[PDB]
């Protein structure tokens, strides 16, 4: 009965956000001070926080979950009540953790071989994957692509052969068909009145989307390989396919780094404002206060104080051993802090936003349960942050900020040189984000059969992405598993979900604000509705469904591309003008070898 | 028994809450009962919100309750240097649950295992029950709402108010008064 329930969670609720903050706080030290003494703390510490968890779970499984009424006590059981791993049986747990650290290793530790001399190797992101970003030697550019996927992707096939097994044993034993659909239950809605979504419901409405991008992206491919032909002439048809390890890393995941190959008219100079940050003598305290100042101008709360104090925002001037990566931190209690040692970039002042904009998120729902203090889908969490740093890049913004002299004048040529960066690198993604899940989602189900798997994977590369194989493959290869996304068994469909997300929640606020043009443009300095319309989502946490919070942002129950498309027509207009006299779209038939 | 000079907390800028619910503050130099009552204790900010006449929630319906008919006041500050600890601080406690929301100020300082629903436990307290009595876990770099402040409750005829006297002036014409006495004259001193 629902009483029992309820007294049970708030005992949880008030022991558990006392051991994740003397876990999180000793993970915290660590990673800002790094000791062996700091690493054998936060790992005990890390040990009594998870003993606590599933010690209470096996009291969370007795309550029966059909007999709860109020739906933010039901949430709170199903969210405790789980039993994820602990089905299997204790040997195959056991292998399923040695397989997912051996996955992890190879992908880690992986050497890649020079034949003219095997006493030099490279790593995978030092040196190697510096090739694909950085080399135009396409002989060298395809060694690096081939020995990586010949000499560690390899390695991880039949190893991906017997985690889809044990994770399949674990999904089923959940009581779910695949491991794929336990992975698109986060998105799952039931029981609060026509905003229900269904498991299977995300696998035709991103599919509903992604038929929409094509045209843009087709023409995004037309422009990129008419382009390509210039920068790796003879290699590639004015009508193929594109080269896959031509494609400006070793997976060809974003494009963004094809631009000096790729750019409209080079010759305008691609906005940068760290020279004005410099000749301000700007410091990563400016930098913050500046940053903080565009939350406290749209209608939002400033800092928690301790923020300050807590926060690393530098490198000390002591030879620290830390982990230098921008982060922002929640450690429950309350306390908010970034870890992160900062530059004069202007790089870092848009990543002042876009972290500020993680806490400010974690801060409204710091009223929710510890089990609810997260956000509303995966996409939500990411897409909240990258709507600060949007309007912090934006030429209104830089002068007003004092940036930018008032003199300056921005024009077309300018837009296009910045939207066909953003283009190949936010659109030229989303047929990869959409068909490695859709890969994975056949593979677990076995839709796929594992006589096909990269069979299946080069025809999907040519339909999907039009992109070809430099060299033919066969089932002893995983070509999937040369990802850290795949080898070290991350859930990838977040990013496609965030990705329309992202300019649902723009042009509301924009449409909200009255911004009199193009998306792109929009700034929300010195707003006050948009903060309004914002908070009504940010102060929800998982309490109420993502189909409820969307139509309070974005004035619809569901995701919609649309907004994303029409932050690109601009640059789309001018694409159709560049490329009338090509061929546009692909043939899947023709290969470079 | 003795003078109350309540000016000085009223006037006093390190509390962080000084409010007033049965009486308005200055006033209190005049105002006169039989006794006056302090209560003294450490709580978390956010939670100071819940320390009122007639409100609801974990401490107003579970740790001690003022009536919404209140006879007095409430004031808090901050603790953080001295009650909040590097380790955590843990001294402090609270009963979490409790059949039968309390009384005006009623006093449960007893425990049992709380329990709900239809069901019998004798100790144990996973499932279905449990012991309710709990800790806090007061750290500095909590966020302000979290962080420790002491509390004190006044609850409001031998307390009276620092009743303070004029400059003498003798041998001129004077609108006086001494002690409960009132009069007009010249005071000329006397043998
Ligand atoms: C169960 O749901 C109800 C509403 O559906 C919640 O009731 C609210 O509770 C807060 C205090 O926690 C009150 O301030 C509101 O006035 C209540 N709303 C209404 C309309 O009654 C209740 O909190 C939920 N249960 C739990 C444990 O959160
Ligand atoms: C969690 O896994 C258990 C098996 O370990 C499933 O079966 C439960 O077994 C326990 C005894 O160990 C019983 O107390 C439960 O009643 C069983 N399940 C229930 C509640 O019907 C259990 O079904 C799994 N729980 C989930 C999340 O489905
Ligand atoms: C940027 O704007 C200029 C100004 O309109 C464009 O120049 C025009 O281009 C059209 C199409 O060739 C000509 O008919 C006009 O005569 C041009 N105007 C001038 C003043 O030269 C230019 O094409 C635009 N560039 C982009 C990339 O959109
Ligand atoms: C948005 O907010 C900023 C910061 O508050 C405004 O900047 C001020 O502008 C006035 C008028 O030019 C100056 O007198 C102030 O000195 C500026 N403040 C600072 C801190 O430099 C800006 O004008 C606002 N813009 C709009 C369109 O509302
Ligand atoms: C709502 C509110 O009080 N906001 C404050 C503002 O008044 C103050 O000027 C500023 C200085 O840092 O900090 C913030």
């Amino acid at each position: 009965i629902e009483e029992q329930a309820k007294t049970f969670l708030d005992k949880f609720n008030h022991e558990a956000e006392d051991l994740f903050y003397q876990s999180s706080l000793a993970s915290w030290n660590y990673n800002t001070n790094i000791t062996e003494e700091n690493v054998q703390n936060m790992n005990n510490a890390g040990d009594k926080w998870s003993a606590f968890l599933k010690e209470q779970s096996t009291l969370a499984q007795m309550y029966p979950l059909q007999e709860i009424q109020n739906l933010t006590v039901k949430l709170q059981l199903q969210a405790l009540q789980q039993n994820g791993s602990s089905v299997l049986s204790e040997d195959k747990s056991k292998r399923l953790n040695t397989i997912l650290n051996t996955m992890s290793t190879i992908y880690s530790t992986g050497k890649v071989c020079n034949p003219d001399n095997p006493q030099e190797c490279l790593l995978l992101e030092p040196g190697l994957n510096e090739i694909m970003a950085n080399s135009l030697d396409y002989n060298e550019r395809l060694w690096a692509w081939e020995s990586w996927r010949s000499e560690v992707g390899k390695q991880l096939r039949p190893l991906y052969e017997e985690y889809v097994v044990l994770k399949n044993e674990m999904a089923r034993a959940n009581h779910y068909e695949d491991y794929g659909d336990y992975w698109r239950g986060d998105y799952e809605v039931n029981g609060v009145d026509g905003y229900d979504y269904s498991r299977g419901q995300l696998i035709e409405d991103v599919e509903h989307t992604f038929e929409e991008i094509k045209p843009l992206y087709e023409h995004l491919h037309a422009y990129v390989r008419a382009k390509l032909m210039n920068a790796y002439p003879s290699y590639i048809s004015p009508i193929g396919c594109l080269p896959a390890h031509l494609l400006g890393d070793m997976w060809g995941r974003f494009w963004t780094n094809l631009y000096s190959l790729t750019v409209p008219f080079g010759q305008k100079p691609n906005i940068d404002v760290t020279d004005a940050m410099v000749d301000q003598a700007w410091d990563a305290q400016r930098i913050f206060k500046e940053a903080e100042k565009f939350f406290v101008s749209v209608g939002l709360p400033n800092m928690t104080q301790g923020f300050w104090e807590n926060s690393m925002l530098t490198d000390p001037g002591n030879v620290q051993k830390a982990v230098c990566h921008p982060t922002a931190w929640d450690l429950g209690k309350g306390d908010f802090r970034i870890l992160m040692c900062t530059k004069v970039t202007m790089d870092d002042f848009l990543t002042a936003h876009h972290e500020m904009g993680h806490i400010q998120y974690d801060m409204a729902y710091a009223a929710q349960p510890f089990l609810l203090r997260n956000g509303a889908n995966e996409g939500f969490h990411e897409a909240v942050g990258e709507i600060m740093s949007l309007s912090a890049a934006t030429p209104k913004h830089l002068k007003s900020i004092g940036l930018l002299s008032p003199d300056f004048q921005e024009d077309n040529e300018t837009e296009i040189n910045f939207l066909l960066k953003q283009a190949l690198t936010i659109v030229g993604t989303l047929p990869f984000t959409y068909m490695l899940e859709k890969w994975r989602w056949m593979v677990f189900k076995g839709e796929i059969p594992k006589d096909q798997w990269m069979k299946k994977w080069w025809e999907m590369k040519r339909e999907i992405v039009g992109v070809v194989e430099p060299v033919p493959h066969d089932e002893t290869y995983c070509d999937p598993a040369s990802l850290f996304h795949v080898s070290n068994d991350y859930s990838f469909i977040r990013y496609y979900t965030r990705t329309l997300y992202q300019f649902q929640f723009q042009e509301a606020l924009c449409q909200a604000a009255k911004h009199e043009g193009p998306l792109h443009k929009c700034d929300i300095s010195n707003s006050t509705e948009a903060g309004q319309k914002l908070f009504n989502m940010l102060r929800l946490g998982k309490s109420e469904p993502w189909t409820l919070a969307l139509e309070n942002v974005v004035g619809a129950k569901n995701m919609n591309v649309r907004p994303l498309l029409n932050y690109f027509e601009p640059l789309f207009t001018w694409l159709k003008d560049q490329n009338k006299n090509s061929f546009v779209g692909w043939s899947t038939d023709w290969s470079p070898y | 028994n003795c003078v109350a000079d309540y000016s000085v907390l009223y006037n006093s800028a390190s509390f962080s809450t000084f409010k007033c619910y049965g009486v308005s503050p200055t006033k209190l130099n005049d105002l006169c009962f039989t006794n006056v009552y302090a209560d003294s204790f450490v709580i978390r900010g956010d939670e100071v919100r819940q320390i009122a006449p007639g409100q609801t929630g974990k401490i107003a319906d579970y740790n001690y309750k003022l009536p919404d008919d209140f006879t007095g006041c409430v004031i808090a500050w901050n603790s953080n240097n001295l009650d909040s600890k590097v380790g955590g601080n843990y001294n402090y406690l609270y009963r979490l649950f409790r059949k039968s929301n309390l009384k005006p100020f009623e006093r449960d300082i007893s425990t049992e295992i709380y329990q709900a629903g239809s069901t019998p436990c004798n100790g144990v307290e996973g499932f279905n029950c449990y012991f309710p009595l709990q800790s806090y876990g007061f750290q500095p770099t909590n966020g302000v709402g979290y962080q420790p402040y002491r509390v004190v409750v006044l609850s409001f005829a031998t307390v009276c108010g620092p009743k303070k006297s004029t400059n003498l002036v003798k041998n001129k014409c004077v609108n006086f008064n001494f002690n409960g006495l009132t009069g007009t004259g010249v005071l000329t001193e006397s043998n």
